[PDB]
């Protein structure tokens, strides 16, 4: 007679991530406008005829 | 040296009420003629974030007690869900405190 049974194995799943996407707000805007144009409004025009 | 990130100047608030705190009866505490609760966000608490990635890392990849979350109507596939999901705030906290400077190469230097 072989005596019985005598062999298990482990439950065992190693853990590892995937798709975790770096979302961070850090660099989350990039647009811009100008604080508006240049312009001169110190001068008169000195029209007379 | 309190340090608070570069791109939060303005991040303090107040508010102030007229009333007193209490203490119940037999209770621990003195009386005090003024008193404060603060609410502070601060990027300290992400070593909580990341005990959290060691003993989840720890147990689960053992899949120790994953039987019982599952028998009462879980998958283990909700229980990576989370895991992951945890990830994305614990990579962020990982992230959000940095200064908002931006370009490329060292910050001073030489030359001929």
């Amino acid at each position: 007679h072989v005596p019985g049974g005598g062999s298990v194995q482990i439950v065992y799943k190693p853990v590892d991530l995937s798709k975790v996407t770096s979302k961070c707000g850090s660099l989350g805007n990039i647009h811009h406008k100008p604080g508006g144009g240049q312009v001169e409004v110190k001068s008169e025009k000195l029209d007379f005829k | 040296s309190i340090q608070f990130v570069d791109w939060c100047p303005t991040g303090f608030k107040v508010g102030i009420n007229y009333q007193p705190p209490t203490v119940v009866p037999g209770g621990d505490l003195a009386k005090v003629q003024r008193a404060v609760c603060m609410l502070s966000n601060t990027t300290a608490i992400a070593e909580a974030w990341a005990r959290l990635d060691h003993k989840f890392d720890l147990m689960y990849a053992k899949r120790a007690f994953v039987h019982w979350y599952v028998g009462e109507g879980m998958e283990e596939g909700e229980f990576s869900e989370a895991r992951e999901d945890m990830a994305a705030l614990e990579k962020d906290y990982e992230e959000v405190g940095v200064d908002s400077v931006e370009g490329e190469g060292e910050e001073e230097g030489e030359e001929y």
